[PDB]
Parts: C-alpha cells; sequence; structure tokens
C-alpha cells in the first residue's frame, strides 16, 4: 500500500539523514513531489517484513551485501541506467550491486578497512605484517605496544588470512561458485598461523575486540589499529595525531579487505520507480547531492567518480580506496552467512589455543559449505 | 524423515550445532536431562543448551550437541536407522508412499534396521562414500548388512575385531534403556564410530542413538502405532554377535 505522487526513503540513524532530506526538498521544488526521509530502527530487519506485503519505503539505504537477500526475495526492482550514466561510477562499484545477472541498486559509498597509525608513535609504519613483532619489541620497552584491533570479528582478521591466498567463495564467469571455497588452502593456513603467533608471542592479545582496540589507540596506548572510516569521528575528538595508510603486506602480497557499497535500491512495489530513478541519478549521485549528504556525516569514500577526485585530496580516503582496490567485493549470496560462522569459529578457536590453525580450519571448510536452507 | 541428521549442522571445535526442524528432538534431550538413564549410561550424545542463530533470513534455533568425532584423524562412521517403519502419525500422507516402500524393500521390515549411509577413511586417500540409498538393493538382506558392517571394521588394513565387543556392550545399555517403552522413535539411527589411529592409550570410538526429530513421550502424548525399536536393537545385536565368532579365525 505504497502511497503513488510521492518518495519514502528509509536510511540508517548514523547516516547523513538531514542532509539526504535537503536533496528531497530541492526535488519537492522542482518537481512538487514531497520526499520523507526517516531513520527507523532495525530498518534492515524491518525492510524485508515489510516490503513482502507489498509496502514500506520506496528508496532503502544499505550494505550491497544485505540486498541480494532483498533481490532472492523479488523486493527489489531491477534498475536501469543507460551507458552515460554507469560511467559516472567506479565499475568495481556496479559489480557489487549485480544478483543474477541484473543491477538492484545504485552504489552510494565504499567503505574498506586501512592501517590507522599513529604519527607521534610511528613516524614510518610498517609496510609489512612480519615487521610487526619486532616494532612491538621495540615499542613495548618503551611501554607502549604496536598493534590493537578487533581480534572477534572475522570482517577484521580476514584481509590477512587472504592475502598469501585465502578466499571465501570462487568468482568466475560472473558467478559465485559455492562448492569451491577458499578457507582451508595453504594461503588461508598461512595467515592465520602467522595472527596466531602473534598471540603465542605475546605481541596481540587474543580477547582484544572493537571496544578495547578502539579506547586504546584513542588514548595512545597502542602505535596501530585497523578500522574503517566509520571509526575517525571518534579518533578525531581524541586528539591524538593519526594517519590512515595502506595495510601491511604478508609475503609481499596486499592485506585484502572486504569492501562493502553503500547502496540504494528501489523497492519493486514501489509505483514511483521513474521518480525514484530521477532522484537517484540526477539528484543525489550529483557532486552536490552526495555533498549535501556528506556535509550532515561524512560517506568516506564514494562510488561517484567526479565527487570521490574531489574527497580524495585527503589521504584518508585516498587510503581507504587503494585498500578496497586491494581486497574484494564482499558476496553478496545468501551462503556467506555459513562463510562468516565458519571464519567467526575458526579464528576464536585457532587463537585461543584449544585448536591448531589445520583443525581450525578444517572445519571452516566443512561449514562454509553447510546447506543453509531451513 | 527425508531430513539427513548432518544436513545443515555446523562443527565448534568438541561441539555440534544441529539445526532445529521441528520442536521434538529439542523436547526430548530437554525431557530426558535429568534421568539418570539416559545421562549416565554413554548411549546418548551430551546435550548442551539450544541457541538461537542469525544466518541472513532470521534467527534459526539449533540445539548444541557432543562432537562424537572430535580429534578424528581417520573417521570411520556407519548410520543404522532402527525400527520396523520409518514413517510416524504425522508423515505427511504424500510422502507415505515412497516410505512404505523404502521399508520394505530395505531390512527395515524385517529386521527393524536398515543400512543408512557409511564413510571410511583408508589411508591418506579422499574418503570412501557409501550412500544410504544402497539399502534397497545391495544392503537389502541381513547376510548383506552383516558384510557392510564387517566393512565398517575394516579399516584399508584389517578387520578391528577388537572393537565389535564395545560395540556389543553399547546396544546391550540401549536394550535396557529402551524395554520400559517410555517413548517411541521413528527414523532415529544408532551412529558407529571410530578414529582408525586408535591405540589402547588413545581410546577413539563411539555408538550412540541420535536423530529424535520423530521421539513420541509417551507420558505427555499418545502415539498408539509401533515403532519395532526394540526389535531393531535385538536384531543388530544378533548381527554383532555373528560377526564376532566370524573374526574369531582372524
Amino acid at each position: 500500500k505504497i502511497e503513488e505522487g510521492k518518495l519514502v526513503i528509509w536510511i540508517n540513524g548514523d547516516k547523513g539523514y538531514n542532509g539526504l532530506a535537503e536533496v528531497g526538498k530541492k526535488f519537492e521544488k522542482d518537481t512538487g513531489i514531497k520526499v520523507t526521509v526517516e531513520h527507523p530502527d532495525k530498518l534492515e530487519e524491518k525492510f524485508p517484513q515489510v516490503a513482502a506485503t507489498g509496502d514500506g519505503p520506496d528508496i532503502i539505504f544499505w550494505a550491497h551485501d544485505r540486498f541480494g537477500g532483498y533481490a532472492q526475495s523479488g523486493l527489489l526492482a531491477e534498475i536501469t541506467p543507460d551507458k552515460a550514466f554507469q560511467d559516472k561510477l567506479y565499475p568495481f562499484t556496479w559489480d557489487a550491486v549485480r544478483y543474477n545477472g541484473k543491477l538492484i541498486a545504485y552504489p552510494i559509498a565504499v567503505e574498506a578497512l586501512s592501517l590507522i597509525y599513529n604519527k607521534d608513535l610511528l613516524p614510518n609504519p610498517p609496510k609489512t605484517w612480519e615487521e610487526i613483532p619486532a616494532l612491538d619489541k621495540e615499542l613495548k620497552a618503551k611501554g607502549k605496544s604496536a598493534l590493537m584491533f578487533n581480534l572477534q570479528e572475522p570482517y577484521f582478521t580476514w584481509p590477512l588470512i587472504a592475502a598469501d591466498g585465502g578466499y571465501a567463495f570462487k568468482y568466475e564467469n560472473g558467478k559465485y561458485d559455492i562448492k569451491d571455497v577458499g578457507v582451508d588452502n595453504a594461503g588461508a593456513k598461512a595467515g592465520l598461523t602467522f595472527l596466531v603467533d602473534l598471540i603465542k608471542n605475546k605481541h596481540m592479545n587474543a580477547d582484544t575486540d572493537y571496544s578495547i582496540a578502539e579506547a586504546a589507540f584513542n588514548k595512545g596506548e597502542t602505535a596501530m589499529t585497523i578500522n574503517g572510516p566509520w571509526a575517525w569521528s571518534n579518533i578525531d575528538t581524541s586528539k591524538v595525531n593519526y594517519g590512515v595508510t595502506v595495510l601491511p603486506t604478508f609475503k609481499g602480497q596486499p592485506s585484502k579487505p572486504f569492501v562493502g557499497v553503500l547502496s540504494a535500491g528501489i523497492n519493486a512495489a514501489s509505483p514511483n520507480k521513474e521518480l525514484a530513478k530521477e532522484f537517484l541519478e540526477n539528484y543525489l549521485l550529483t557532486d552536490e547531492g552526495l555533498e549535501a549528504v556528506n556535509k550532515d556525516k561524512p560517506l568516506g569514500a564514494v562510488a561517484l567518480k567526479s565527487y570521490e577526485e574531489e574527497l580524495a585530496k585527503d589521504p584518508r580516503i585516498a587510503a581507504t580506496m587503494e585498500n578496497a582496490q586491494k581486497g574484494e567485493i564482499m558476496p553478496n549470496i545468501p551462503q556467506m552467512s555459513a562463510f562468516w560462522y565458519a571464519v567467526r569459529t575458526a579464528v576464536i578457536n585457532a587463537a585461543s589455543g584449544r585448536q591448531t590453525v589445520d583443525e581450525a580450519l578444517k572445519d571452516a571448510q566443512t561449514n562454509s559449505g553447510s546447506d543453509i536452507t531451513s | 524423515e527425508e531430513n539427513l541428521y548432518f544436513q545443515g549442522s555446523f562443527t565448534d571445535g568438541q561441539y555440534l550445532l544441529k539445526p532445529c526442524l521441528s520442536h521434538r528432538e529439542r523436547d526430548f534431550y530437554l525431557h530426558i536431562k535429568d534421568d539418570k538413564e539416559w545421562t549416565g549410561t554413554g548411549i546418548i550424545p551430551k546435550f548442551y543448551g539450544v541457541e538461537l542463530h542469525e544466518f541472513g533470513f532470521g534467527e534459526l534455533e539449533f540445539i548444541r550437541m557432543e562432537n562424537l568425532m572430535y580429534k578424528y584423524k581417520r573417521p570411520f562412521v556407519l548410520d543404522l536407522k532402527i525400527g520396523t517403519q520409518t514413517w510416524d502419525p504425522e508423515t505427511a500422507s504424500s510422502k507415505m508412499k515412497k516410505r512404505l516402500v523404502v521399508d520394505s524393500t530395505s531390512t527395515t521390515t524385517s529386521l527393524g534396521v536398515r543400512f543408512s549411509g557409511m564413510e571410511r577413511n583408508i589411508g591418506e586417500e579422499k574418503p570412501i562414500l557409501y550412500s544410504r540409498y544402497l539399502c534397497t538393493h545391495e544392503v537389502n538382506t541381513r547376510d548383506s548388512l552383516k558384510e557392510y558392517i564387517k566393512l565398517f571394521f575394516n579399516d584399508g588394513k584389517k578387520y578391528r575385531k577388537e572393537l565389535v565387543p564395545y560395540f556389543i556392550s553399547q546396544l546391550d545399555k540401549m536394550i535396557e534403556v529402551m524395554k520400559k517403552r517410555e517413548y517411541k522413535m521413528f527414523s532415529s539411527s544408532v551412529l558407529f564410530v571410530y578414529d582408525s589411529t586408535t591405540t589402547l592409550e588413545d581410546k577413539k570410538y563411539n555408538c550412540k542413538m541420535i536423530d529424535f526429530a520423530h521421539n513420541w513421550i509417551l507420558s505427555e502424548e499418545e502415539c498408539t502405532v509401533e515403532d519395532g525399536f526394540l526389535f531393531g536393537l535385538n536384531n543388530l545385536k544378533s548381527i554383532l554377535e555373528d560377526i564376532e565368532n566370524e573374526f574369531k579365525s582372524l
């Protein structure tokens, strides 16, 4: 029961929703079409529930991984940007919004982990993971640590695990092969082994989580952390002199973070699809549209080339895009939930010492292929 | 039922997370969690509790169970489905015809036990898997079932005849509990496992009743149809006794 002749947009409360509303007011001034931006609690849960009825927002904003499940249930309309429009956004961002061969959302922002370092403690941060043990030794003697980051969540630990050849599902032929999982190959074992040795050798603590690591870095206790652009404003409040840079290499190969793409999908039940396309292509995805949003709450890096080129004068943004391009788009397929469970479990079990790396990743291989259709 | 026991299950070190397809299995483990005849006798896997887990479509219910093959290097696995029928009062009429066929063409009707799948890890090769579908043509007599059970005890080099007494002792314990006729169990199994690297110093073998998705708690609910469970256990024991005698010449 979506009302015709208006646009209702759903976006999360930590985004620049007042900025997006200003873009909505500009749209209303030109078209006479009222745009209402809302930020309800747990909208990512509400949307699939409410959209199944055939009601809810015309446009929904969320990370692209979640939109695959939405498109599986047929809740998202196929978008129709012409060739000219597609050329305005970075090619890899379009790969992130493709599901069953069709485009199902407009890319808005690009997020990826980077190495965040304290310039005062470490003006020349390490280029390799291999030099961190020696660096920690030096820093401990001065009363600090080298590196603290969230070890509890595989999103944060995966970039090292994937570096020397680990992967989630083989991508080729425009398709993910869910029977070909790369969590238990030589590369994944090498990466996880290095991570566990860091703990064995007292350079990291197995129990370090998001909150502990963030507090420590922002208080000047540790020289480095690994985090995304969402974390920068807390560091800004802390008065630590920090930089953001390329992740360290492992065995001469780049760390490979998963790339998240904030995307705007169109409700398949919306009777305002043409209105939504005009809004998204010609109002939001312009320098002026993204600026309005960015001014309210920063987007980090963006998919729109023209505006990204302005933002990338900030080296933290340049770093984010660099790491993103060395990483991999996060797969959007249902089986990713099994993969995430698998890697989470394996890292905790290996890091705790109750399983060896080989034992833990053997179970990860099995778990990744578990038949999650209940 | 159609629902293979390990399908959708997760491994977490010494635990498995087993998805709840209905409440019957969960309710059974909760019902016996304080009963010594079940929990102190080593005849079912240890139960640790119910847990909710999100897998990208909403929270699913799982029960946390003992992983019977924890740290097994070369696993050997045999699943035998127990009972004289594998349907119950809740079985869909659309699925009834097939159950009736398979129950009679397999050894289910005649023995109350049938072959349900096997895995053998026979050195450094990929595992050899033996499908449940063998039961309706290749393992459809007492003699062939006995031969396939002997193959389970064949580690690739020798028959592990020293393990057979353990399996008989386990069946005896199951018989003693099931004599009380407090439950009806349809399509449940006895799982046989060992690690071929097992030694006297590191014992790695197990025999457990599993898969209680069609268990009826007779004190709480009526079920008039017979399961033939005790009949199945007795026939399985008889086969193991025959194997023990046949292995004496080794």
